[PDB]
RNA sequence: UUAAUUGCGAUAACGAACGAGACCUUAACCUACUAAAUAGUGGUGCUAGCAUUUGCUGGUUAUCCACUUCUUAGAGGGACUAUCGGUUUCAAGCCGAUGGAAGUUUGAGGCAAUAACAGGUCUGUGAUGCCCUUAGACGUUCUGGGCCGCACGCGCGCUACACUGACGGAGCCAGCGAGUCUAACCUUGGCCGAGAGGUCUUGGUAAUCUUGUGAAACUCCGUCGUGCUGGGGAUAGAGCAUUGUAAUUAUUGCUCUUCAACGAGGAAUUCCUAGUAAGCGCAAGUCAUCAGCUUGCGUUGAUUACGUCCCUGCCCUUUGUACACAC
């Protein structure tokens, strides 16, 4: 019908929304990635997340009023847009995860360099080559400081960076 | 009935693998077809300046997207193309069929 | 504002544009004994225009004189048949 | 290959359209030198005059010196397309006018005052001696002082 | 900058070690031993690694 | 079926396409004969293969050139590149090996380029320039 | 046409003739940048000969009816015979005078 | 009242604004994505827009 | 022995097949010639004022001839070139359309081409025998 | 020695990590493996022409075949200094002869360590610490303007200062790239015309169409010939219409005109080792309209260089120091 240039131009601009929205809500219901299962007349969309049993709902209606948003905005018939929820072993692989998982703990209050040991310490657990956290800002001061910690050894560049490495 | 089933993915391996398994299929079912004809990688390149303002010296980079395309053309019954479109599908590759 | 110049001016030389017999004559009793033939030569030589010259060489080579090797634009080499 | 004799009958000097004219050289751009006219102008007059192209202005009999003039001040005379005209539609009449050495300046200063007596913008840019095409006169274009 | 890095020095050094028998001067079948006794995740390590190797083997055969 | 030999010639963007086979002896390009290229220069730079080989054995053999893609310059070296190419072949699947191997010397001696292709590729132009090494400038005030 | 012995080697004679066979280089060396003399290599005799050639036809072209095709060649018949006039031999003894005498 | 916006925005960047922040100047229209230069910069990495040359 | 027109040198077959077509002189010419600068690019009228549409002409319908179907938009695009621009650069300006289209009509009325499908003109049988007839009439008459 | 804490090696160091290198895309070889009515190579009826005599061009799409030698995807294979000659505790390396594709990593890029600038950025945002409007507000909008204003100085730039020309007629070239579904883009056509302009669908969700992008300089024959002149195109005016309901401080495209500084430019400074400096252009970006700009690609295509620390910079070591926001 349209040209496939902007089909999936518009694809992506729908992943990133989509991804968007999530990282927005769903961040504190552990919320990891997303990937599109394209079928005729029907979207799938799955979801593998940390805090499964809370975004899930009481008996599905979460689930059912973020299909039923996308349904409606996109005139779909009802059960023809479908997400699915997962868990995935290994928590700590999931940098977003780990990311909104101590953005909440320092609106909570917690202490910034025990925080991110301890989102350090559960990656090493978690068995991770190497891990790397920078929290850059102000920490009890009136000029930003930027500040790290790194255990193994983390590659900065290449492809093994595109491809091997989480950020 | 003359349908042509055409591949307009970014994944080159699943659609490697798409067009591998569904030629097999089409092999061992016994349908007489031509070669999956393959179309030039579409390249598209888009140059944008790195600093969000007017300073920085002139710096530039090029965010590239890649399309491969592939089609092929169908006679084939009706019941076995409603088992085609049902089954050996394989998601990450857009895949469109049309009729002529 | 300033016309910030030399502009001396130039030698005002008397090259012929217009062809009387008195010329027509002289060009054909001058062109002899000349091994090399070309426009920049006759002009040179003969203080004549580009377009005398150059209706006087094929005037001359259609009364035929002497026959050339090359009729090249931009560049004509004539040499005399002797 | 022709050769025609120039006699006496020609003069050092030729003065038309109220001033001076250098001849010996071609008949269309003897042409293109009077004010007014141009390259394209007096080629397409010659051809309607139907003169030789590679003759120059000094060899040129009465009668086509005539023909040429007459082209010149009126070519409705000579069935021309009627719009080749250089100052059209004007304000004083509002038809197909023609111009020459001293009538260029002369529609020129008429229609400029027009502008100044009725106040326009590009006419008090005139009377400034700024730029009336709307150009950028900030940095280029110094050397008019 | 025909030299090699310390990943094709320690790669040749060890693998020479416990594989000098079935390897030999000849180059082609020193890529293709290399290549099946070796697990290279890149074609042209590969051709570093076989070319280090022949020339040591080249070393080798005197001295 | 009839003996044909199909090869081709390249520049910089210029591929030019040549069938070698048993004819009555005539070299034709584009549909024209190889004459009429008209550069006057070029047009020997063309003949320079058939020139330095002899068209007397080749009485009865005819190459149809058809040229495309870049300029004038690179289609004739193309053009060149191919008639030599296809006589090269011809002279290997035809006739001795004894005399293939010295008329490719012979192409060699009179230049390696007409064998073996330019390898002066197209370098792409970096941003922060009007040229692939050139800059724009460097003002300082 | 003219001087009708061989073109190509009253080109080279004119190419060996006009070739600057001394000249002289920049020595920074200390509170004045001074000049020392020194003689040049084949490569750079012929590059240099051909160069000045080329320099004077253009000179001798630009804003004048005379050809640079002919203005080359008559160009190329001063660089083989000498008449002290050429641009090419007469930049070639003034660099071999401004050598000697920086000598 | 119904003259409220009576002032057209058919062409310009009246019309063109970014998907992502609403902007107006600097909206690259091409390809249809109708976001602006920075947000294409930070969303290229997650939306699949990878950077070989 | 058959001799094509891709065979025979452009410039002197052309320049001869004008003379025999001027001195031949029953195309019914339309007569606005002399007025137009055969582009809307080119800043100066062509030289030869008494001729030049038959050389138009005959490079048209050789164009055409050795090509299979162009129309008015091609024969512009190829016959013209860039404009001096004034200061600003040079850029691909198309040639005079007008004439095209009426040395189109005029070929078409003579019968050296027709219309075509898929938009344009081919070559007329008796087109293709005139013109190569000519041709041979020229290598005939040449010498 | 290399481009490199690249390595060889020596050795109070041994063992590790990052950067570099490796890594991935682009261009360059295969006449070989699987595939191209979105095209041809090779054979016939429709074939027409040159023409009669034995060859070339194309169309004829359920009109009959093998393939990709020309538009292409892939375990693809292959330059690892491969072989040899010279110098080196002859170790790492460097200079030379070549089929082979290049023997400066075969090129050109992306990513790019640790630390820092108070370098840009609140003008990218329902992001913020701290001050401002809280109701004749700085909150959203309407009509005009303005950022284009010009005595002047500067900064990438395009055309130039003519004969390798300017202009005129004829012969041909590819590539990066874009293009209309609830809106109307790229425009293939008949026509009325100096040109710019004005119609209904046939073409296109795009190897099929626009687009052999028939582009520009470029090849052949022609006018002018050294006059600020047919060079240079700008400053004026007269007209013709798609843009915008709105050009006007010419938006723009054509025709006439105008014929202005400019005759290669002082001190002073930018790019450059191969298809690259440069000259020509083309596609996209911002596009209702407007490129002289930018991002890439393509055509024509050079002598220059294989060295240096002399000027300007970088790193390491040694060294002096009264410096330490650090000359």
């Amino acid at each position: 019908l349209i040209s496939k240039k902007r089909k999936l131009v518009a694809d992506g601009v729908f992943y990133a929304e989509l991804n968007e929205f999530f990282t927005r809500e769903l961040a504190e219901e552990g919320y990891s990635g997303v990937e599109v299962r394209v079928t005729p007349t029907k979207t799938e969309v799955i979801i593998r997340a940390t805090r499964t049993q809370d975004v899930l709902g009481e008996n599905g209606r979460r689930i059912n009023e973020l299909t039923l948003l996308v349904q409606k905005r996109f005139k779909y018939a009802p059960g023809t847009i479908v997400l699915y929820a997962e868990r995935v072993q290994d928590r700590g692989l999931s940098a977003v995860a780990q990311a909104e998982s101590m953005k909440f703990k320092l609106l909570n209050g917690l202490a910034i360099r025990r925080a991110a040991y301890g989102v350090v310490r559960y990656v090493m657990e978690s068995g991770a080559k190497g891990c790397e956290v920078v929290v850059s800002g102000k920490l009890r001061a009136a000029r930003a400081k930027a500040m790290k910690f790194a255990d193994g050894f983390l590659i900065h560049s290449g492809q093994p960076v595109n491809d091997f490495i989480d950020t | 009935i003359k349908i042509r089933i055409t591949l307009t993915s970014t994944k080159v391996k699943q659609l490697e693998n798409v067009s591998s398994n569904i030629v097999k299929n089409a092999e061992q079912h016994n349908l007489v077809k031509k070669g999956p004809v393959r179309l030039p990688t579409k390249v598209l390149k888009i140059s944008t300046r790195k600093t969000p303002n007017g300073e920085g010296s002139k710096t530039w980079e090029t965010y590239e997207m890649r399309i491969h395309k592939r089609y092929i053309d169908l006679e084939a019954p009706v019941q076995i193309v409603k088992r085609i479109t049902q089954i050996t599908i394989e998601p990450g590759v857009d895949v469109e069929v049309v009729v002529a | 504002k300033k016309k910030w110049s030399k502009k001396s001016m130039k030698d005002r030389a008397q090259h012929a544009v217009i062809l009387d017999q008195e010329k027509y004559d002289r060009i054909l009793k001058e062109v002899p004994t000349y091994r090399y033939v070309s426009v920049s030569v006759l002009v040179d030589r003969l203080k004549i225009g580009g377009s005398l010259a150059r209706i006087a060489l094929r005037h001359l080579e259609k009364e035929g004189i002497i026959k050339p090797i090359s009729k090249h634009s931009k560049q004509a080499i004539y040499t005399r048949a002797t | 290959s022709l050769v025609v004799q120039e006699q006496g009958s020609f003069q050092h000097i030729l003065r038309l359209l109220n001033t001076n004219v250098d001849g010996n050289i071609k008949i269309v751009y003897a042409l293109t030198t009077i004010k007014g006219v141009g390259r394209r102008y007096s080629n397409l007059v010659c051809k309607k005059a139907d003169v030789d192209l590679h003759k120059r202005a000094g060899e040129l009999t009465q009668e086509e010196l005539e023909r040429i003039v007459q082209i010149m001040q009126n070519p409705t005379h000579y069935k021309i397309p009627a719009w080749f005209l250089n100052r059209q539609n004007d304000i004083t009449d509002g038809k197909d006018y023609h111009t020459l050495a001293n009538n260029v300046e002369s529609k020129l200063r008429d229609d400029l005052e027009r502008l100044k007596k009725i106040r326009a913008h590009r006419g008090i840019r005139h009377f400034w001696g700024l730029r009336v095409r709307g150009q950028h006169t900030k940095t280029t274009g110094r050397r008019r002082a | 900058g025909r030299v090699r890095t310390k990943t094709v020095k320690r790669a040749s050094k060890a693998l020479i070690e416990r594989y000098y028998p079935k390897l030999t001067l000849d180059f082609q079948t020193n890529k293709r031993l290399c290549d099946e006794i070796a697990t290279i995740q890149s074609k042209r390590l590969r051709n570093k690694i076989a070319g280090y190797t022949t020339h040591l083997m080249k070393r080798i055969q005197k001295g | 079926a009839v003996p044909s030999v199909q090869t081709f010639g390249k520049k910089k963007s210029a591929t030019a396409v040549a069938h070698v086979k048993a004819g009555k002896g005539l070299i034709k390009v584009n549909g024209s004969p190889i004459t009429l290229v008209e550069p006057e220069i070029l047009r020997f730079k063309v003949y320079e293969p058939l020139l330095l080989v002899g068209l007397d054995k080749f009485s009865n053999i005819d190459i149809r050139v058809r040229v495309t893609g870049g300029g004038h310059v690179s289609q004739v070296y193309a053009i060149r590149q191919a008639i030599a190419k296809g006589l090269v072949a011809y002279h290997q699947k035809y006739v001795d090996e004894q005399s293939k191997n010295e008329l490719k010397k012979a192409f060699t001696s009179y230049d390696r380029t007409l064998l073996i292709a330019d390898s002066r590729r197209p370098e792409p132009k970096k941003f922060g320039g009007k040229g692939a090494r050139s800059r724009f400038q460097k003002s300082y005030r | 046409v003219l001087t009708d012995q061989n073109p190509i080697q009253v080109v080279v004679d004119a190419i060996t003739n006009t070739g600057p066979r001394e000249d002289t280089t920049r020595v920074g060396g200390g509170g004045a940048a001074r000049r020392q003399a020194v003689d040049v290599s084949p490569l750079r005799r012929v590059n240099q000969a051909i160069a000045l050639l080329t320099i004077g036809a253009r000179e001798a072209a630009f804003r004048n009816i005379k050809t640079i095709a002919e203005t080359l060649a008559e160009e190329l018949i001063n660089a083989a015979k000498g008449s002290s006039t050429s641009y090419a031999i007469k930049k070639k003894d003034e660099l071999e005078r401004v050598a000697k005498s920086n000598r | 009242e119904n003259v409220w916006f009576s002032h057209p925005r058919r062409y310009g960047k009246g019309s063109r604004q970014c998907r992502v922040c609403s902007s107006h100047t600097g909206l690259i229209r091409k390809y249809g994505l109708n976001i602006c230069r920075q947000c294409f910069r930070e969303k290229a990495n997650d939306i699949g827009f990878n950077k070989f040359r | 022995p058959g001799v094509s027109v891709r065979d025979v040198a452009a410039q002197d077959f052309i320049n001869a097949y004008a003379s025999f077509l001027q001195r031949q002189g029953k195309l019914e010419v339309p007569g606005y010639v002399d007025i137009v600068k055969t582009s809307s690019g080119n800043e100066m009228p062509p030289q030869d004022a008494e001729g030049w549409f038959y050389k138009r002409a005959a490079s048209v319908a050789r164009h055409i001839y050795m090509r299979k179907q162009v129309g008015v938009g091609k024969l512009n695009k190829l016959y013209g070139g860039a404009k001096s621009r004034g200061v600003r650069p040079y850029k691909h300006i198309d040639a005079s359309g007008s004439i095209n289209r009426k040395v189109l009509q005029a070929l078409e009325k003579i019968g050296i081409v027709e219309i075509s499908p898929k938009g344009g003109r081919r070559i007329s049988e008796n087109g293709q025998r005139d013109l190569d007839r000519i041709a041979a009439q020229t290598l005939e008459e040449d010498e």
